[PDB]
């Protein structure tokens, strides 16, 4: 049914950069306004950005904001994430997130559906 | 942050005490809403669409005539036949011609023709029905909160965010809750089924080109029509709009179809309103919503935030909106992160005790980011005075002079409620709603005295009004007594206005 | 403002858990924005409770989320073995971080 | 010696200088011609035959429906179609009836409904026109000769003799020259053209029955119909004359054809005439022909013959007639052969001057055989009187005595000139004319008085012409000025008559 | 759930005091009743059946003739005898015509004919009398109680239910109890023998089509009739009504019958009423039943029930119907089964006092199904109104707006009871009636003056009701005094009333 | 064309009776005055009888009259004449011809077409 | 009243030859009733004049007829050989015999 599949992510050098993908199926994209979570291993998850429906915005958390850029694509029906200035903190699985952050009368911050993740170092 | 300079705007301010304030969402217009500790949200009825659309009738503009025939019968004979009168696809006309021994029989004078034609259409124009229900309202709301100048760009991309809210009231669904994360959220009561009177509106189309049109004038207009439900080769009543039948002196009788009658009704379509289809769907504008605003779960997002401390600048100039209120950026050089902006205005800067008013009511930066901006806007007072933003000694200030003296904003008050009581009818008294009796008591005699205004003046334009009005107020001035004098000056100045007020 | 989890919780079958979530002004005593989400390991997390109370379709009714001053509360009744995993809360933040989360709970049925 | 017994009979006399006189021949009177030194002649219009007929109209009276059908349209939607309103065999009928949830669809009230059945007449009923030209009078002549009472018998059977003759006249030929050998030959200047003025008549055909119709009548009388020149499949136009459609309340619509119409027509064939059809030729009577009888070449046939001598016996006794007219036959015994009868009668038998009239005016016996019978009529005077018929004293004398007095006779000849002015007109003037001025001034008084009669008192019957004549006389014996009195008894006094003269 | 969209709809609110009132059951029209405490149940007449029907007269309108022959006499002769004359099967007319020497005998004048034909019936025209007892009211009820839009359909299509029941009323069972499932039963103390005045009514048959006649005009119409216990070969009494004996000139006497003039007495019909036949019972509608409803027995079945407490849905949109009333139906989703369903409608959603009233009085689901439909239905005051269903925070809102104002549904109703003042008379007053002495007494000058007005203006139609009804307005605005000038005033009103209630 | 023809004729016993018929064609029967006429061998013409349409009316010459009857029959176009009490006079050619004598309009007594005779003695 | 007749007239081909008929009152001097017939030897009589002065159709015009008085008389103009014949004169005779022939002239041609 919804299925998020993500893509990209492997080991990368430290200082270096990556290029994120995740692609969705079955919702209309374009109406959702996806987020990014991530999760070191053996540590707990957290909130890392979020994208509208449609790109016009994009939020951060205050621990990568100005390392990290999330990018959505409607037509082709995926959204990204840009990797910039790596670093070791960074080695987490990174979460594609189907989130009801602004959609229409009442939300609540949840995310309904999440992908399957990728491993970065 | 939209509803910033759309020179039509509105500045609702909910009244202490009750939480609740009644507007009338205007296409075109607009409208920002402000309490006493609530942040301020400006609210815009963005489209308004039509879902589902019944064929009603389909008038020919275009009709075409191919075969040509005539049957004559001699004086004192019956009446010619023709064998195409048996055919409704064909239009016929009897007529009496000069008959002799030169035309071929008996007798002088009088004969019997008849003349077929057989009529096809060759572009024809649509009406649909449009009922009150299953059309639906879209709400764009903005909140003046953390967002620069630099998001008011596409206004019509209504793309949902922490600042921006999109309802949909539809008379199934018209108390949508709208929540703006961060703010709480917004409480909508909307009366969907009392806006444009939907009833009394078809949905023409002509040429790939729509109008939403008044019922009597698409049932009022002679061209050849066929029903909704005809389908297939369809069965034209009125044939005889498009065709003429001519006849030579005393001899013959020649059948013509006229033009394209496209232009003619174009010309005729003097009072409609242009509209769009999105493909299945009547998407139009220049509508209006009446809705109630709940401001119960409404309230500031950073009240428990400290002042910004650190220098902030100034990216643009402050620049005068249409309605004597200033728009402010400010670039803030701190990293320390969420913030209250610190922001007044004052006439003297020894006591800089706060004078005038803060739309934004909570300027805030929310990022922790080194160089980051954000938008506010301020009611400056009439006269000069200083935009002074920054708590220490590294402030920054702009001279302001505001134009706008107290009379000339009441006057201006006064002009644009007549403007919108003109435009509206007795909606207007819902704008300001918030309740009370003298409220009621002028909107119902206002509803009763636009009843009768309706009834007496309804179908008339511009120009008939102007005349009406000027011959009433003459009749009014020129008079015996004073009372019907004063009716009658009453009713050419409402005329006189109704029609200056469209036309400036 | 970051949300403080147990570290870790116990219980055996057939009892009832409580879990608890506490943060700082800026995401909970305001805010209804409260969600609950449990993770096997190597799984997607997955939400058991929305809006402090509401609960998605396909959500048993054991989990009973509530929120009373600055820690809110999530319950596990009829505890079953299958229901070992962290458990994490989220909330909405006023500040940089729009979303937040807990420190994440370990939670072990005994 | 037609014309004899027949109660409407006429007595035209020869006048001294000038040989023609002006006759009317009634369709269903007669007349018999006797001048001063001519054969008696009776002149009979027999036949009026139209021969060429063109179909005007023909209307339905008992249609019939077969295929029903209806659709239904819910409110705020567009027509019912039902695809049988393009076929124009099918009548059909649009109304508004009940819809809602329970009929089937969304909103409540006034739906559209159209009901279509398939119209078809069992039985119609076809007009036809008549032109001035192409019709035939036919005229026979009897003389009062020599042919005996034994041929009058199975009259209409128009059989030309010795002292019968035909003729057959048309408007290409209305002066024949009546050739009725030995007594030389009659002329008739005839006006075929003016007799009953065909122009405005119709000849109604319905159900192998035939009537004589006005133009007006059968284009006024409401019924499905089709145009003269339609052949094969009939497009009937008015067919909502028979068809009814009638509503359940609010919920349906029926299909009812009417009846058959057939016994409504008859009743509103009130003042038609009835009329026969020849398989192709519209015999019919009851109409009337203006002639001119030309008399030179009528002449007694045996002015040079020897009377008869020899025994008179008669065969049967002296019978009058309806109109104080008293005829005789005998038989005689000698066998000389042609001979003149002697008759005449006389007051007194001793000094026997002739007295009265004879209308035979030459009675002869043709035959030179033994026993052969002639007949003669004669006019006696009103008193007492003896018909004499010989010479000798083997003639045969009988006594007779009439009623008739001279006061008597002028008021029933008054009578008979009202009544045939009653039915002709202005035309009743032709018919002792023999030219003169003041029969021509009174005859164009009349014209001109009846045209105002007819203008202004047209259309109305018998019962509606009593109604105003007696208001009129009302209007007329109490009023203030004797010139309006007297015009209003005048009409007053004409209308009753007009109505008496045909009700007596 | 009948009565519903009917656009002849009738409320009748049993007044705090008593438990009966007095309903008049229009056949065509409907009613549905409201208590103060009692379900709302919708009453309808919908059969009028005739059980034995006896023949009483038998015209015939599609006579024949067969037989024909003559017998002529001379003059002073006896009289023609045929032998004929004596036979009753045979029609005879006696004439004189002329005869005389050409004819065959003696004397000249005025001899004696006879003609007969034996006379045929081919189509008669049967009429039956009504007795007022042998005659079955079928009255329909139905509650508004638990059923959803879904079963309305097909009204007459008599099948009984929980919340329908069908009674069969008699004059000879006038008392029917009305037992309904749940809600305990129904009394109806109706009036059979005082209804439609069966008693001056025939049953018109002919030619497989059935009305409703008035006895004067079916004892008035001219045509060949005969009592209605001729059996066989039946003796016909008017048979010169459709036998014409027609005279030649002065010769001989032809007979003709008239057409089948079935269609003239349809044209005749003209204020009569359409009937059928259910194969010997003539069923019939445009009747009215005038019943007392004795509530006593009718009680809520839905006082014991928990109000729902789960998530409604709306499975159509609100639709009104014609008398200011909308209907509403929604879903269940709850599985708790039997409960109280919460609805009602405010202006405002903060103060959600209730407004208006709920025709159902009651609504209920009553199924334990996952999902379950059901039906309401409300009277929202006049403007805006939220028709709100459910009682918790997922409640389901639909915005409405009613046209319907104070003033002019007063003026409505007023217009309804004089259109049924029209319709029935002094009957009218026992619609609203639950006693007192002002009913009574109003009925009473109404009964005696509806009296002298139908003895003196009764035989009338509506072009001439209309006539003199101006003609009495006009005698009334132009006279001396204003007694009976008023009495002009009012007589020509309610002609003019009469003529267009009908009418329009 | 129109034709005329006669039959009956032959030797008779003088004294006796015979019946004459003529046959006519071409021209309508019903509408014309039929004669007979007759001429002794060597001697002159004598018209002899004529009838009328329908034969209402016969005529007869005074030489014949008392012993001759002309009849005819309209349905099968055939004129009839009755021979009685034939002598010696009566020896002649009898000719059968069509008359004008009274048909409509002016006439002239005259005999249009004339029929082949038969020969009575 | 039988009407009289010369024996016999003879004229050679190419002249005029005028046979006359005379007759009393009852036939001749009040009608126009003359009829001409002419009669070869065996064949039927022809009609020549039958209106005193009229010619059917299909005679030639050689053949005139003439009234005056008691005598009517029919002249044949430009004579031919085969005219030879019978001539016969009829008339109407207000008697018995209702039409009354001429004696029979023969024509002689040499």
């Amino acid at each position: 049914e919804v299925h998020l599949l993500e893509s990209g992510g492997g080991l990368v050098q430290p200082g270096g950069s990556l290029r994120l993908s995740c692609a969705a199926s079955g919702f209309t994209f374009d109406t959702y306004a996806m987020s990014w979570v991530r999760q070191p291993p053996g540590k707990g998850l957290e909130w890392v950005s979020a994208i509208s429906t449609g790109g016009g915005s994009k939020y951060y958390a205050d621990s990568v904001k100005g390392r990290l850029t999330i990018s959505r694509d409607n037509s082709q029906n995926t959204l990204y994430l840009q990797m910039s200035s790596l670093r070791a903190d960074d080695t987490a699985v990174y979460y594609c997130a189907r989130s009801d952050f602004w959609r229409s009368g009442r939300y609540y911050y949840y995310m309904d559906v999440w992908g399957r993740g990728t491993t970065v170092t | 942050i939209r509803c910033i300079g759309v020179s039509n705007r509105d500045f609702v301010e909910g009244m202490s005490g009750g939480t609740w304030v009644d507007v009338v969402l205007e296409h075109g217009g607009c409208v920002t809403v402000m309490a006493q500790d609530k942040p301020t949200v400006d609210i815009e009825l963005v489209t308004t669409t039509v879902s589902n659309m019944a064929e009603v009738r389909s008038y020919c503009y275009e009709a075409s005539i191919s075969d040509m025939a005539s049957d004559s019968r001699c004086p004192t004979q019956g009446e010619a036949y023709l064998d195409k009168q048996s055919d409704t696809q064909y239009v016929c006309k009897r007529t009496l011609v000069d008959r002799g021994w030169g035309n071929g029989c008996g007798l002088f004078g009088k004969g019997s023709l008849v003349t077929c034609a057989k009529f096809a259409c060759s572009k024809k124009m649509t009406g649909k029905s449009i009922q009150p229900e299953n059309l639906e309202y879209r709400i764009m709301l903005s909140v003046h909160g953390s967002q620069h100048s630099g998001m008011i760009v596409n206004d019509t991309g209504h793309e949902t965010d922490e600042n921006r809210a999109k309802v949909e009231i539809t008379p199934n669904s018209p108390r949508a809750e709208a929540t703006l994360g961060g703010f709480g959220s917004l409480g909508l009561d909307c009366e969907p089924r009392t806006g444009l009177d939907f009833s009394d509106l078809y949905y023409l189309t002509m040429n790939n080109k729509h109008w939403l049109v008044h019922k009597e004038w698409f049932h009022d207009i002679p061209l050849p029509w066929h029903a909704g439900a005809d389908t297939g080769t369809p069965h034209w009543n009125n044939k005889e709009a498009l065709v003429e039948f001519k006849d030579a002196h005393a001899k013959r009788q020649t059948v013509v179809v006229l033009g394209s009658q496209e232009g003619a009704v174009h010309t005729a379509l003097a009072g409609a309103l242009e509209a769009e289809m999105d493909g299945a769907k009547g998407r139009l504008s220049s509508g209006h919503l009446k809705c109630r605003l709940k401001m119960d779960k409404l309230r500031l997002k950073g009240v428990s935030y400290s002042l910004c401390t650190a220098a902030f600048t100034f990216t643009k100039i402050p620049a005068e909106t249409l309605h004597g209120t200033v728009t402010v950026e400010v670039q803030y050089a701190g990293t320390d992160g969420p913030c209250k902006v610190p922001a007044q205005m004052a006439v003297d800067m020894q006591t800089l005790t706060p004078v005038g008013r803060l739309i934004t009511a909570n300027p805030v930066i929310t990022e922790s980011t080194e160089n980051s901006k954000m938008m506010l806007e301020l009611d400056p007072p009439f006269g000069d005075s200083y935009i002074v933003i920054g708590v220490g000694e590294k402030k920054i200030t702009h001279h302001w002079h505001r134009s706008g003296s107290t009379i000339g904003k009441a006057f201006e008050a006064t002009v644009r409620g007549a403007k919108r009581m003109a435009v509206l009818g007795d909606t207007a008294w819902d704008f300001g709603s918030v309740g009370g009796a003298l409220n009621s008591l002028g909107k119902g005699i206002h509803q009763i005295f636009g009843a009768a205004f309706k009834s007496l003046f309804g179908g008339m334009s511009w120009f008939s009004q102007i005349l009406i009005g000027t011959l009433l107020m003459w009749l009014g001035l020129n008079t015996k007594n004073g009372s019907i004098s004063l009716m009658c000056l009453a009713l050419g100045g409402v005329l006189i206005f109704l029609s200056t007020a469209v036309s400036a | 403002s970051a949300l403080t989890q147990p570290a870790s919780v116990s219980a055996s079958p057939g009892q009832s858990i409580t879990i608890s979530c506490t943060g700082t002004h800026f995401d909970i005593v305001d805010y209804d924005y409260l969600s609950w989400y449990q993770q096997h390991p190597g799984n997607a997390p997955k939400l058991l409770i929305y809006g402090v109370s509401n609960r998605p379709s396909g959500v048993s009714s054991r989990f009973s989320g509530s929120k009373s001053g600055n820690t809110a509360s999530l319950t596990i009744s009829g505890l079953q073995a299958e229901d070992e995993g962290d458990y994490y809360c989220s909330s909405y933040s006023i500040s940089s971080t729009l979303l937040v989360f807990g420190g994440g709970t370990k939670l072990s049925v005994v």
